[PDB]
């Protein structure tokens, strides 16, 4: 639940 | 400002190299697409006016008006950056660097001009950054560290910026940058 | 002209979604270097390693101040003014101030960063939650009727009777991640965060207040009595 | 210790490159002459074993002996490294770095290492810099900056003041090293 | 162990000069002088202030900055195994003759992570910097013939001019000390004759 | 006089 609300903004997509 | 639908039709010579909705396919063209329209307007003058020295543009932009300038940068402001993939040896080093910059040294982390998901501030001209081709943001952070770019104006934001990264970290970053969404 | 915001220091998760707000789109710029991660975590009951890995981006320890790469004088220079910490800014400004700045933000062109601010006019500050609330601009758009504090609503569905103004803050369609009630309720848990950041000691010193004059009254019981006799 | 007169015909194959009297002619070949024995023995021993890769000297090395080695060493440390010049754009910038290193970096001047004059420190083992060709010593620098050469030790010396040396500050400070005596 | 007697005469503005400058040419580099200024080396060791920054500011820094050096402690203690210590008070921890016998008594030990070892302070961690001035010093010390640019007097004057500015840097108020000392001492005496007088002449 | 005395240690060549 926490963790979930605290996600980071900047999603980085990574190769495989 | 510009009409993205006539944008279209003017950006049709740009697409050789950058696309056609401006997601180039080759890593050393940067995408347009999704670009800030004032960070592309503000590009494409310092190109035509030489404060900014891309060869692979020599003369492309001196027969396009400012209106015509206008109109390519809103039609690929309209569009959307497509997002390529991080090295998983690099991510780590790239997105500690890019979120967080430097305290000792006091590199700036990159979320705070260009969005933590890299979007860049549109109205601010800070230009978006996530989806960029690795290749070509390790080439502009170079150039600014070097001082080959500098167009950022006096107050040398990026070459500041960039005089703190070393290759490794400008590597890393770029790498970051090429999956950031 | 501020708005009101409600802000309840008790509610953890809206401290916690100010917390993520400010560590993503505030630390670029601004620090809370007055202000320890770990009494962030504490107070905010976020376990430490959960704020180790999604609250701490800058390479510091836990028990580190929130400290960023930004310089004030670099910024100062980048910006035209330097970003202040924002670690008391709610005293400053007051809660009231900060969530009426951080939704006033509209597009000016004539400014250096394209923006302008209703409450900080020519502000330095970029429109860094543009992504979020969308453009926003001075335009038209239907406010609530009111004659001499007459308010109209809907007396059937409760909803307010608008006429148009050509003078408003008015969020361009579909250009922002998130509506305008949900733009609200981030820039209040961003404010919430910011006044427990202020004054981390608030629920804490009301609590010790409140047993304080319990135990202040009993003594003056007390000593009135001790007085009053011994006065015969 | 070696024996520079034995060092002298040991180490002719090496003055192709090095020169006869271990003062290069060519700017990418380090000088020799004058080269402190302790820092030459280790940098051949590195070289052996893999320390540091030269890949001009691949071979050149193995089938000398530990006391071959060190009266090459001997005989190059007994002559006189010679000087070449500074360029004038550059000896200022490049004579401030050497002298004063930077306060606000934590960049350690080159004096106390390297003596003021270039000299280095031959019971120390810190190379003799005045004089060396400004394309090696700009080299050098680069190559601990990025992490190419690691031959300086578990403490990092090389590597971490290098860090902090920009591509125009180690042009400069080569320029000034090469002139310097 | 024993030490050579060195008399310091800090009114020799020549001999703080020349050790001003061995000071900021060889010593600079690792070690920081940064609870003295400039500017105050400059006026009291008589030295123009342009000429200051000329010749003897190295690091960029202002006329009335603290000569600071660029190699942080901890790197340098990482570098050296021990931090070279900030030599501004180092003629008061440990006199001026022990800093003479001290810059005197490197000698060639090849034992030692930096082929040197010194007799007053074995087993330091400083490399032998003045090794092109004294020479080749080796163990009873004796100097290699022809193997630096001085010769024992003259070297014995470059480290004594060296430990004069030292000593002068630890205390750049003994001068204008005595100077002080003296009008109050003679105003105490003057001053003391009448306090005696006036109690003599109350106890009657 | 003190110029002299001050001169730096290190000497550096430069073209022309
Ligand atoms: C979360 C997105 C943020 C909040 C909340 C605040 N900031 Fe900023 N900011 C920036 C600058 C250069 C200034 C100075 C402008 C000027 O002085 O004219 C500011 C100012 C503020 C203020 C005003 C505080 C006061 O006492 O007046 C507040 C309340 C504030 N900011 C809150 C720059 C930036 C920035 C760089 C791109 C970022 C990412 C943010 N600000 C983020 C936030
Ligand atoms: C190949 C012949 C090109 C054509 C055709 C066009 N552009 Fe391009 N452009 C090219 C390169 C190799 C680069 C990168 C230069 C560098 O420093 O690496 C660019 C760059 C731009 C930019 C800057 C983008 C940014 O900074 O994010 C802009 C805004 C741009 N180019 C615009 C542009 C337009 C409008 C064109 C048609 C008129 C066009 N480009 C064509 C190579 C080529
Ligand atoms: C050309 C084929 C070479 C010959 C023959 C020899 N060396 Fe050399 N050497 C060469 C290069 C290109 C370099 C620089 C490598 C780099 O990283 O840029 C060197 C370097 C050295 C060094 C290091 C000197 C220093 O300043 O650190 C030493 C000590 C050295 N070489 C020794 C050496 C000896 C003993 C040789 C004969 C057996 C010899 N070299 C030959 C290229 C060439
Ligand atoms: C780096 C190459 C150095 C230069 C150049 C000089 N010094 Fe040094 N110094 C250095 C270290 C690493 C140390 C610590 C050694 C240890 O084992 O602790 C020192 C120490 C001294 C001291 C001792 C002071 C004390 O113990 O209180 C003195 C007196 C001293 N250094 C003097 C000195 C002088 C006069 C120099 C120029 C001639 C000089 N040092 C240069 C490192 C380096
Ligand atoms: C504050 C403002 C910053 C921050 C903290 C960073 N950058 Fe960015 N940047 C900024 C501006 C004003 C510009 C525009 C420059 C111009 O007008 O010529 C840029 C540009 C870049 C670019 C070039 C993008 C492109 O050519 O398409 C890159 C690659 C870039 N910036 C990267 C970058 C990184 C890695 C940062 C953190 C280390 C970073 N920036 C921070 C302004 C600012
Ligand atoms: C003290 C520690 C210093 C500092 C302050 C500087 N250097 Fe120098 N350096 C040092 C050591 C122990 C070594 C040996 C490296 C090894 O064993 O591989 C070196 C070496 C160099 C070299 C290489 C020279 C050559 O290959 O012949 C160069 C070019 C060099 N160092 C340059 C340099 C510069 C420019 C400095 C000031 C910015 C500097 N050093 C400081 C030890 C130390």
């Amino acid at each position: 639940a926490i963790a979930k609300r605290l996600e980071p903004v900047g999603k980085v997509c990574v190769q495989g | 400002a510009g009409d993205a639908a006539a944008g279209q039709a003017k950006a049709a010579v740009c697409g050789a190299c950058h696309g056609a909705d401006g997601n180039s396919p080759a890593p050393n063209f940067p995408k347009l697409a999704g670009q800030g329209e004032r960070y592309l307007l503000k590009q494409m003058h310092d190109i035509k006016d030489g404060k900014r020295t891309v060869l692979e543009m020599t003369g492309l932009l001196t027969n396009l008006s400012d209106q015509d300038l206008a109109d390519i940068a809103a039609y690929f402001a309209s569009q959307k950056m497509s997002v390529g993939m991080a090295d998983p040896n690099l991510v780590a080093q790239g997105e500690a660097l890019f979120r967080g910059g430097k305290i000792a040294e006091g590199m700036p982390a990159c979320t705070g001009c260009h969005s933590p998901s890299g979007v860049g501030i549109a109205t601010a001209g800070f230009p978006h950054l996530g989806g960029q081709h690795a290749t070509y943001v390790a080439k502009q952070l170079t150039d600014f560290r070097e001082g080959t770019r500098t167009n950022d104006g006096d107050t040398k934001i990026m070459q500041s910026i960039a005089a703190k990264l070393s290759n490794k970290d400008i590597a890393a970053i770029s790498s970051y940058i090429q999956g950031l969404h | 002209q501020l708005d009101h915001v409600d802000i309840d220091l008790t509610d953890k998760a809206a401290m916690q979604d100010g917390a993520r707000t400010f560590a993503n789109y505030c630390m670029g710029c601004h620090s809370a270097k007055f202000q320890r991660y770990e009494r962030v975590a504490t107070d905010l009951g976020i376990p430490a390693d959960l704020m180790m890995e999604k609250l701490v981006f800058t390479g510091a320890k836990i028990g580190d101040h929130m400290d960023i790469g930004m310089k004030p004088a670099d910024a100062k220079t980048w910006f035209g003014a330097a970003p202040p910490d924002l670690t008391l800014v709610a005293r400053v400004r007051g809660t009231d101030w900060l969530y009426s700045y951080l939704r006033s933000f509209y597009e000016d062109p004539k400014r250096p960063w394209g923006v302008n601010n209703v409450i900080f006019p020519n502000v330095g500050m970029p429109n860094v939650l543009a992504p979020l609330q969308g453009r926003q601009v001075i335009g038209c758009k239907q406010v609530q009727v009111v004659e001499d504090g007459k308010k109209q609503f809907d007396p059937l569905t409760g909803t307010p009777l608008t006429h148009e103004a050509c003078d408003q803050l008015t969020v361009v369609p579909k250009t922002g991640e998130l509506n305008e009630a949900q733009f609200d309720e981030k820039v209040k848990n961003l404010v919430t965060f910011l006044a427990y950041s202020a004054n981390p000691n608030k629920l804490a010193s009301e609590r010790i207040g409140t047993y304080v004059l319990l135990y202040l009254a009993f003594f003056f019981v007390f000593a009135y009595l001790l007085k009053r006799e011994y006065w015969k």
